[PDB]
């Protein structure tokens, strides 16, 4: 990049000789430093999985929320710095909340991903506010497209994914998703499998323990978005530990 | 070192004896610097070519 | 042949002798010094990374037959990046001693020199020095020092420094060998470099060291407790949970400093106050008051 | 360096240095233990005075008679967050006519904290609050930091010399939950005394307690009933 | 917008007695393609040459001559992006004046109104001073009008003026050939001569545009007519 | 030097510079090349066709979701070329502008008018120092309600003009040159021929030849005003057609 | 002679010589002594660049 | 007497500075790694040099203070030779204290813009930074750096083991 | 392959005979400028065409041309050509022409002082009064924007060849050769690499194979496996993009 | 030392030279702008020499004229660059006190203002006392003029009072300028006389150049 003493990396309404702002790139490192969020598109729903690091042994699930329920059919799984994740969560919740209430049907995702990414990007343009140093995914079950999963980067670029991972081992996680067929597989089986990828990522010589938050929006819940039921949640983690060894 | 201004005088002189004659320098720059460092032997030598040149210009 | 030294007598120019081709005095400094072992177990945490460096650097040289069996080329170079104190240099040393591997100390500014054009010839001499030693590790500190090209400079900007970054590429293209010799490149900021110097397949492997986490803190603290006393009351691992994340150099530094208060008192034992005082010793002060920040 | 020159400028650390400066303000601040049961949520705070010929004053500030806060950092900055919190409780009462859901309540604060972090070079609020609230879900003790991220903790201790207080929370992690309300305040003063050296020990003057819950409004005891709780020592051996 | 924004001026005076950015802007108008505007005193003709240089422009619409309304037209100089806002702006103004007067905006009046907005853009922050020069033509109230609006905000009423590439030469030819209160034929002829002074933007009919204002309103001329006027000049 | 020299604060934000344009504005043109997309635009007389490279950087993408072709209205379709971060953001801004006309007017907006409202929009970004100009350009196709099929393109600095043929990309000057010779030699334009000119020109300069899942073709035909995605089967059809021309 | 010079802006004489030199080169690639209309025109646009691009650089 | 004698500022500086030079014996015994770097910072006249002189005398280690502005001389690379040789020489020497006085002259910002360039300054600065701990473990010979800006420092200098604790002597307490 | 042809006209054809160009009417171009986004193959292109032809080849370090001693730097440039003229037909390759390239200067240092002089001599031999009968000069440049304005302007650097970063067809064929020396496990993975590949350069093409060997050893295989090629393509793309942004399409 | 700032022209330069004779200190004069120069690394070396020589001479005062110059300008005309300015600025500080702590070397600093001066250089406690001159009044002005009248050709056509009165509350320099321009003016005429006519013409030019009263008269 550059480390010029006036602007370019110290502002973000200033483009480099090539046309890029260094400030968004510094932010892009931030998703890499902490734990992964995986999310794969099914066709009966979407299954999300974020490993929440047990930093303190005096926490309970619902602490350092990486998993948000955006609406009652829309999820958001984030990776990277949690403060920029919260902002992104707040905007997403309001955008989803007006659409169910008013229209009366489930939100087609592809527009939603574009709007939120517009929000990210509008802030990048400005030098008065910051690029968002989070990468996040949105997932929904719709009656106009079925399941959709889109991943939006800290740059405000939106692409749809059959199966994504954003986090501290994208390369290892994406590849495991490639091998498996989860693209059009049933949500129930997927729960176990998403957890199992989280198990590979996690180390018992870089992490102590994590608490699994998965989120359903699929056939068990009848398309309702809830954070994983305690029985199911446990079952899926139980499989993850047992199958490696 | 030392030979660099000595060259200039003779070549420039050839023109004068067999006058009219044209001395044509392709690119006058790498010598026509308005700034010399003048602390290393290398800088000093360029400074000596320019010094000879000016003198010689009146000489023609 | 051209490049060879030969003696010639001043009193009348006859060839006194024939001498073989040889490097400058500066280059002699650049050759081996060797670094001692931190041992893989003993250098705390960063487990996934021990594998990445070991595989890339030491294995193609020492455990060469397995690579020949794989059929791959040796790496042209590796990069170590991330913010400091993550054990980038630290891991490399561990590897250097155990296997036995030539680690060429090189200081990045040393290539640049007062003598014009010659500074670059030093870069050639250094790469050359590795060819003969092959396989080699050329350990380079601070890549910013080799230079950065982006010049339109007509006002100053030296351009000894311009030559020296350009020269690395020259040596670095395939024409002049560099397949077998690895360059261990290290920089805290790759936020100041250009793509010509960096970028994959010129320095093939790119190794990350992200911020640590609790377990990684746990292993470092455990190695450290053996050497000097550490309080039951608080351990850096325990301390980290309340606070947030911190790098491995930071964890050892607070710890040495905690002992320092204790040594000063005249006790070999450590208290919780010595560690808390330690956090405060790292921060800056100019009004020293926590009763205004009460 | 030049990546903490503003909070807009991102660090190649993955977290801006300025976010992390704000975390030191809270550490430099008052030792505070926050624990909950399954009816009540208790805030134990350590008072401090700025003069010798002054009687120490509460570091528990009221949000209201149903949600309340304990400051660790600046008194002014805690109060600045407080005023917004007070308003929410005033609206909760209008709309719901219940004590505002604690988790909801914390996310709206987090939204506010998020804003200077977005702005050019502006200050993230350098208080951490341990928030004790009682809703229909149960008691909640939350940890709020100088970032927008909140933790839902079983028991957490933040401020100065708080690790010694933190090992106490770990030891009696299950115990708080089952216990009666008087005991909940008792473990908090035992934990809070652990921050201090063996020499320095809690007395009625420097002890502030905030109790909120099912059965009762937020009450501050500064010498109101601090004493029966204060009873029995158990400090960390330094 | 969703940010703090700017409000500081990007221009500061000089102990010279100049504003720095408007002088850089003046260089950009000169770097344009020749645009001339003459008030004959029997109609107003605005002529320009447009560097397309490929004639892969299917414009039957937008051009460098664009009508603002039915008896106002506009021709620019310099760069296109700055033009785009000014042309839209002018149309809006044309609409504001249309509602009350219902005779579209008069030229003397237009300039004052554009000039005030241009001055703010220098004076304020989060905006910048143009580097376009507009030539405004109109025939309204039984008089032709020609004004030139500078990238600072300044307005001068001219009989004949030039801008774009090699304006210095243009203004000097304009004084010699054109004298005040000569015919519609002279105004048109010198107008096309200034473009020919130095061309170099592909010599095809669709690479010059003229739009003429007269007693019956404003229309832009077909490229084929424009070429006939050129053909005379060698 | 040049393209990185202070003279005001014009290498930082928009204000004119010694170069007779604006430095900040020029990075916004330079920015188009970075994205890696190149587009060829041909205007037919039965359709208006844009073909642009579709950036595929994973193998875990669904085809439908990942595109740069967007429906602005049921009359206008577009491709975004340049930086993808800037692409999503401009499209959402355009959409509000298209919709704003849509209620008032009671009919489909002209391609010329859509380009005029967006072009002006890209100018606000450019005029402002509050935000930097767009790193992308939107190139419009549509059936104009009497003029015919029309191709207009608005700049990343926001100026728009009509075109027989347009190109923007990594190589803006060279594609345009290849494209004028195809127009000169006039094979005429049907649905298939005009699409064919457009793809070949994008293939010849860069020297690739594509898979149908790494080019995208988008049309607005006079079959119906609505914008369509042709999808891979029909895109493949056009690729094979290119052989043994002209 | 009229067509080729007219289309761009003016350039240095060495620039005129080099594009012409390129025309001569494209003719050799095909293997022809006669340089075509296509060769002469294709070469002319290249090297110098920016001789048709005004489509985002409109003046 | 002008110092203010024992200040809070002086005492913090002694723990790091005095104590290994005076006795490495106590360090090995407890088993603590020996410190390296103290970074003294504040605008002119907050006494970075005054305190450093006071601790120097107390420890009674041989004292070489030097201005970086003379380790910059002639062209690029000659100044760099001076810094490495000096530093090494001190390192060899048992119980050496080096107080590097005012470095924005081997301590400035790192960039170029290609209309200037900080290079000559950066060659030397980087040469200092490299040498302090080294690519070797560390010695027990102390380095102190006095800087005129905390705004010019690159992360290599800041790593613990070339800078274990940052002490701010800015606007005395 | 198309981009290689354009280069070929200047380099190969006048060597056998200058007659071919003579036939058309015009002198053959002098000095090929290879430019291309970072890592494409610009330096490689020069080397490769030479290796194939088997004509005498000077490969020259450009930071070895300049030295302290004055006019010593003047002597090397005329000399590289003069040797090359003696041993015709010939190719002269200078890599990274930026080193010799100077600016207009005269606020310079001693280092700059030398650079303008080498710069000056090259003009006079290359296109000046003196000419090159069959010596062709190949220049390799990462970014040409350091060179003197006289040099930049065509009619010195007559040919302005742009070499575009690997094609969608190119990446498939390139990948295969680099894979061949390697021991397989029944790899099909090539098609997956191109789809995954983004921002890829020639250097990048080589690297995905290079990295896969390292990962195999972790897997516990003495030959490359299927898992390691997928890991490699994603890992190289993320790292490039994140650390810095390439210059697409140099001057 | 002392720091001489306020309205420029009071007679800041005369004062160092005059006090220097009374004390009988060796008077070294060196401009602050002369220390930054083309040569690379010569810049701090020169500053060392300046101090070293002052010390050897023994009683000394170093009058540093126009030191304001290093700060005001980032010259962009030196090959030494921004690097040069940095390294020079530190060395003077080092040589002054520093760890060097040289004695008998007073520095009297002439500046325009010390609000335009570089913040590194300026700092209290190297220079114990700072003096701010007031605007010179009508009263102070008469005494300076009587001296210049004594040095000048003597006549009754010298009219001191009129010139002093007309002018506002403004510098000592002007009194010097009126006398020097008046002699010059005489030569133009082909006269070796300096009369009331040369003075009246001189009053106009001196007054405009220095600050000029007709802007100020509105604001008052």
């Amino acid at each position: 990049m550059s480390s010029i003493g006036t602007g370019y990396d110290l502002s973000a309404s200033t483009f480099s000789p090539d046309g890029r702002v260094f400030q968004v790139e510094y932010a892009m490192k931030a998703v890499e430093n902490s734990s992964t969020a995986i999310g794969i598109r099914c066709k009966d729903g979407v299954v999300f999985g974020v490993e929440k690091l047990v930093l303190s042994k005096l926490y309970e699930e619902g602490s350092n929320k990486r998993l948000f329920n955006v609406d009652r059919h829309v999820g958001m799984a984030v990776a990277g710095l949690l403060a920029d994740a919260r902002s992104l969560a707040d905007i997403a919740r309001e955008e989803a909340s007006n659409f169910r209430s008013n229209f009366g049907y489930n939100i087609p995702l592809k527009h939603l991903a574009d709007r939120v990414a517009m929000y990210v990007h509008a802030y990048t343009l400005y030098s008065a506010v910051r690029p968002f140093g989070c990468s996040f995914m949105l997932g929904s079950y719709s009656v106009n497209d079925g399941a959709q999963l889109y991943m939006i980067d800290p740059s405000g670029v939106s692409y749809g994914y059959w199966g994504c991972a954003i986090g501290k081992a994208r390369q290892a996680a994406k590849t495991e998703i490639e091998k498996l067929q989860m693209k059009e597989m049933t949500c129930r089986d997927v729960v176990k499998e998403v957890a199992k990828i989280i198990y590979i990522v996690h180390d018992e010589v870089k992490d102590k323990a994590f608490e699994l938050e998965l989120s359903w929006v699929g056939e068990l819940t009848k398309g309702r978005h809830e954070i994983v039921p305690k029985d199911v949640r446990e079952e899926a983690e139980k499989y993850a530990k047992e199958s490696l060894k | 070192l030392g030979e660099g201004p000595r060259m200039v005088r003779d070549v420039f002189r050839l023109a004068k004896e067999n006058a009219p004659a044209i001395i044509f320098i392709d690119e006058i720059d790498a010598i026509a610097t308005k700034r010399f460092d003048a602390q290393t032997g290398a800088d000093r030598e360029v400074q000596r070519i320019l010094l000879e040149l000016l003198n010689q210009m009146d000489g023609f | 042949k051209p490049g060879d030294l030969v003696g010639v007598n001043k009193d009348s120019y006859l060839i006194l002798e024939t001498l073989p081709t040889e490097y400058d005095s500066r280059v002699k400094a650049m050759e081996v010094d060797e670094r001692p072992t931190e041992q893989y177990s003993d250098i705390g945490g960063l487990d996934k990374q021990i594998q990445e460096l070991v595989e890339a650097i030491v294995l193609p040289m020492n455990h060469k037959e397995k690579f020949e069996n794989l059929g791959i080329q040796p790496p042209k170079g590796v990069l170590m990046y991330g913010p400091p104190g993550t054990g980038k240099t630290l891991l490399a040393r561990a590897c250097a001693a155990q296997t036995k591997a030539t680690f060429l100390k090189l200081a990045g500014p040393q290539l640049v020199q007062m003598f014009i054009g010659d500074g670059a010839k030093l870069v050639r001499d250094a790469f050359a020095l590795a060819k003969e030693k092959a396989p080699s590790i050329i350990f380079i500190d601070e890549l910013d020092a080799i230079g950065t090209k982006r010049f339109d400079s007509e006002k100053a900007g030296d351009r000894e420094v311009q030559r020296t970054m350009l020269e690395l590429l020259n040596q670095l293209d395939g024409f002049q060998p560099n397949t077998q010799v690895k360059v261990i490149a290290a920089t805290n900021r790759v936020d100041i470099l250009d793509p010509a110097l960096l970028r994959s397949g010129r320095l093939d492997r790119k190794i990350e060291f992200p911020m640590p986490n609790e377990e990684a803190r746990a292993r470092i603290m455990q190695i450290h407790s053996r050497k000097m006393n550490v309080s039951p009351d608080v351990n850096y691992e325990e301390l980290a949970r309340c606070t947030d994340d911190f790098n491995g150099a930071q964890c050892k530094a607070v710890c040495v400093e905690a002992g320092m208060i204790a040594l000063r008192r005249g006790a070999t034992e450590l208290t919780h106050e010595d560690y808390m005082e330690g956090i405060l010793e790292v921060q800056a002060k100019k009004k020293a008051n926590l009763q205004y920040y009460a | 360096n030049q990546y903490d020159n503003d909070v807009t400028v991102w660090s190649p650390q993955g977290r801006i240095h300025q976010i992390e400066y704000a975390m030191e303000a809270v550490k430099q601040g008052s030792a505070t233990v926050g624990l909950k049961s399954k009816t009540h949520a208790v805030l134990v705070a350590l008072k401090r005075a700025q003069s010798e010929l002054a009687a120490h004053q509460k570091k528990i500030l009221h949000v209201d008679n149903h949600i309340g806060i304990s400051i660790a950092g600046l008194t002014a900055d805690a109060r600045l967050l407080c005023n917004f919190m007070r308003q929410e409780c005033l609206d909760s009462r209008f709309v719901f006519d219940r004590p505002l859901p604690v988790s909801r309540l914390v996310s709206l604060i987090g939204s506010k904290t998020q804003i200077p972090t977005q702005r050019y070079g502006r200050r993230p609020y350098g208080v951490g609050l341990l928030i004790a609230g009682y809703d229909d879900m149960g008691p909640h003790v939350f940890q709020t930091c100088p970032s927008a991220n909140y933790f839902d903790c079983r028991a957490m201790s933040i401020g100065a010399r708080s690790q010694s207080a933190r090992t106490y929370l770990e030891r009696h992690m299950s115990e708080f939950m089952q216990c009666n309300l008087d005991e909940l305040v008792k473990h908090g003063l035992r934990a809070l005394r652990e921050t201090l050296p063996a020499e320095q020990d809690l007395t009625t003057k420097n002890v502030s307690i905030g109790i909120v819950g099912k059965d009762l409004e937020f009450t501050i005891y500064d010498d109101d009933d601090v004493s029966p709780f204060l009873d029995g020592l158990e400090e960390r051996p330094q | 917008m969703a940010e703090r924004g700017y409000s500081f001026s990007l221009t500061t005076f000089s102990p010279s007695g100049k504003l720095v950015q408007i002088e850089y802007a003046l260089a950009a108008v000169a770097g344009g393609a020749p645009s001339v505007g003459i008030k004959a005193a029997n109609g107003v003709v605005l002529a320009t040459e447009k560097k397309q240089k490929s004639i892969l422009y299917d414009e039957r619409s937008v051009h460098k001559v664009e009508p603002i309304t039915k008896h106002i037209g506009l021709v620019y100089s310099g760069m296109g992006p700055d033009y785009r806002v000014l042309v839209h702006r002018a149309r809006k103004l044309a609409q504001q004046y249309y509602l009350v007067y219902q005779e579209p905006i008069p030229t003397a009046q237009l300039v004052q109104r554009v000039a005030s907005v241009m001055q703010e853009y220098t004076q304020s922050g989060g905006v910048r001073p143009f580097g376009v020069s507009l030539l405004i033509c109109g025939w309204n109230e039984g008089r032709p009008y020609l004004f030139q609006s500078d990238p600072s905000g300044a307005y001068f009423a001219w009989k004949a003026t030039a801008m774009g590439k090699n304006y210095v030469n243009g203004k000097t030819f304009l004084e010699k050939r054109y004298n005040e209160d000569l015919e519609l034929e002279d105004a048109i002829h010198t107008a096309i001569l200034t473009l020919k002074e130095s061309f170099e933007g592909q010599m095809t009919e669709d690479n010059i545009e003229v739009g003429i204002c007269n007693e019956a309103g404003f229309r832009r001329l077909t490229p084929t007519e424009v070429r006939d006027y050129l053909a005379a000049i060698a | 030097m040049s393209r990185g020299s202070s003279a005001g604060f014009d290498r930082h934000i928009t204000i004119f510079s010694p170069e007779g344009r604006l430095y900040q504005v020029e990075y916004a043109f330079k920015a188009i090349n970075q994205g890696g997309l190149t587009s060829v635009a041909v205007r037919g007389k039965d359709c208006a066709v844009i073909v642009t490279q579709k950036k595929v950087p994973d193998k875990l993408l669904d085809s439908s979701t990942v595109t740069h072709l967007f429906k602005i209205t049921e009359n206008i379709g577009c491709v975004m070329t340049g930086m993808t971060a800037d692409s999503r953001s401009q499209v959402q801004r355009a959409r509000y502008e298209a919709a704003n006309w849509k209620y008032k007017y009671g009919y489909e907006i002209p391609v010329d008018m859509l380009c005029k409202r967006i072009a002006d929009i890209s100018q606000v970004y450019t005029q402002n120092a509050e935000m930097r100009p767009l790193g992308c350009c939107m190139i419009l196709i549509g059936i104009d309600e009497e003029q015919g099929p029309q191709v207009y393109k608005c700049d990343p600095a926001g100026y728009y003009c009509g075109f027989k043929a347009t190109a923007a990309g990594v190589k803006q000057t060279e594609s345009t040159s290849f494209l004028e010779k195809k127009v000169k030699k006039k094979f005429d334009w049907t649905f298939e021929q005009t699409v064919e000119t457009a793809i070949t020109c994008l293939s010849t300069v860069l020297s690739i030849d594509f898979k149908p899942s790494e080019i995208e073709v988008g049309v607005v035909t006079v079959e119906n005003p609505k914008f369509r995605i042709l999808t891979e089967a029909e895109i493949d059809a056009h690729l094979v057609a290119l052989a043994e021309r002209d | 002679l009229e067509d080729y010079v007219a289309r761009p802006d003016k350039i240095s004489g060495a620039d005129i010589n080099s594009i012409c030199q390129e025309s001569g080169m494209l003719a050799v690639r095909e293997n022809r002594y006669i340089v075509l209309a296509k060769d002469f025109e294709k070469a002319y646009k290249t090297v110098i660049k920016k001789d048709e691009q005004e489509h985002e650089f409109y003046k | 007497s002008d110092v203010g004698g024992c200040k809070e500022q002086i005492e913090k500086l002694r723990e790091v500075v005095e104590t290994p030079l005076l006795h490495p014996e106590r360090f090995v015994n407890l088993g603590i790694e020996p410190p390296k770097g103290v970074l003294l910072f504040g605008p002119p006249g907050t006494g970075k040099t005054l305190c450093a002189r006071a601790v120097a005398n107390r420890t009674d280690a041989c004292f070489i203070p030097v201005i970086g502005s003379e380790l910059v001389q002639k062209y690029v690379g000659e100044g760099a030779r001076m810094v490495r040789e000096l530093f090494e020489m001190a390192r060899t020497k048992k119980a050496c204290l080096i107080f590097f006085d005012e470095i924005d002259a081997i301590g400035g910002a790192r960039f170029d813009d290609g209309a200037g360039g900080d290079n000559e300054v950066q060659r030397t600065m980087l040469e200092l930074i490299n040498q302090l701990d080294g690519f070797d473990p560390r010695g027990n010979i102390k380095v102190l750096m006095a800087t005129n800006r905390p705004d010019t420092l690159d992360p290599a200098l800041m790593r613990p083991g070339r800078l274990d604790r940052k002490i701010e002597f800015s606007l005395p307490d | 392959s198309e981009q290689i042809r354009e280069l070929r006209e200047v380099i190969e054809l006048p060597l056998t005979n200058p007659e071919l160009f003579q036939r058309v009417g015009i002198i053959p171009p002098k000095g090929c400028l290879l430019y291309g986004p970072p890592g494409t193959g610009k330096t490689l292109l020069a080397r490769a065409v030479a290796s194939q032809l088997d004509c005498n080849f000077l490969k020259v370090v450009s930071s070895s041309i300049v030295d302290k001693y004055i006019g010593e730097s003047a002597r090397l440039i005329r000399e590289m050509f003069n040797y090359a003229r003696d041993h015709q037909p010939c190719i002269i390759f200078m890599d990274e022409i930026d080193a010799i390239g100077g600016r207009r200067f005269s606020e310079g240092t001693s280092a700059d002082r030398e650079i303008q002089r080498t710069l000056m001599e090259l003009l006079n031999q290359m296109d000046g009064f003196d000419t090159l009968h069959r010596v062709k000069m190949i220049m390799a440049t990462n970014r040409p924007d350091t060179l003197d304005p006289a040099l930049l302007r065509p009619g010195r650097l007559d040919r302005k060849i742009h070499i575009d970063l690997p094609n969608e067809q190119a990446r498939l064929d390139i990948l295969k050769i680099h894979a061949g020396p390697i021991t397989k496990h029944g790899e099909i993975d090539y098609e997956a690499i191109v789809k995954l590949s983004d921002g890829f350069n020639g250097a990048d093409l080589r690297n995905v194979c290079t990295e896969a060997g390292m990962f195999a050893i972790r897997a516990d295989h003495d030959f490359v496996v299927q898992e390691d090629f997928m890991k490699a393509v994603r890992k190289v793309a993320d790292s490039k993009k994140l650390e810095s942004k390439l210059d697409y399409k140099p001057v | 030392g002392v720091i001489l700032y306020g309205p420029p022209g009071t007679g800041k330069t005369l004062l160092a030279k005059a006090v220097a004779n009374q004390t009988s200190a060796t008077f070294l004069r060196v401009v602050g702008s002369e220390l930054i120069q083309k040569y690379l690394g010569d810049g701090p070396k020169l500053v060392r020499e300046l101090f070293r020589v002052a010390e050897e001479h023994a009683p000394s005062i170093v009058f540093i004229d126009e030191i304001d110059a290093i700060g005001t300008k980032r010259y962009d005309s030196n090959s030494g660059g921004e690097r040069e300015i940095q390294r020079t600025m530190l060395e003077l500080l080092n040589q002054l006190d520093g760890f060097d702590s040289r004695g008998d070397v007073k520095v009297i600093m002439a500046t325009n203002r010390i609000e335009t001066l570089d913040p590194a250089l300026i700092r209290p406690g190297r220079i114990d006392r700072k003096i701010e001159f007031p605007l010179p009044d009508e009263k102070t002005k008469k005494r300076i003029f009587q001296i210049h009248t004594s040095r000048m050709t003597l006549a009754d056509d010298v009219t001191l009072d009129d010139l002093i009165m007309a002018k506002d509350d403004l510098s000592g320099a002007d009194i010097k300028a009126i006398c020097t321009e008046a002699g010059l003016m005489a030569l133009r005429e082909r006269r070796m006389k300096v009369t009331n006519e040369d003075f009246k013409k001189s009053k106009e030019n001196v007054l405009y150049k220095k600050q000029e009263g007709t802007p100020e008269g509105l604001y008052l």
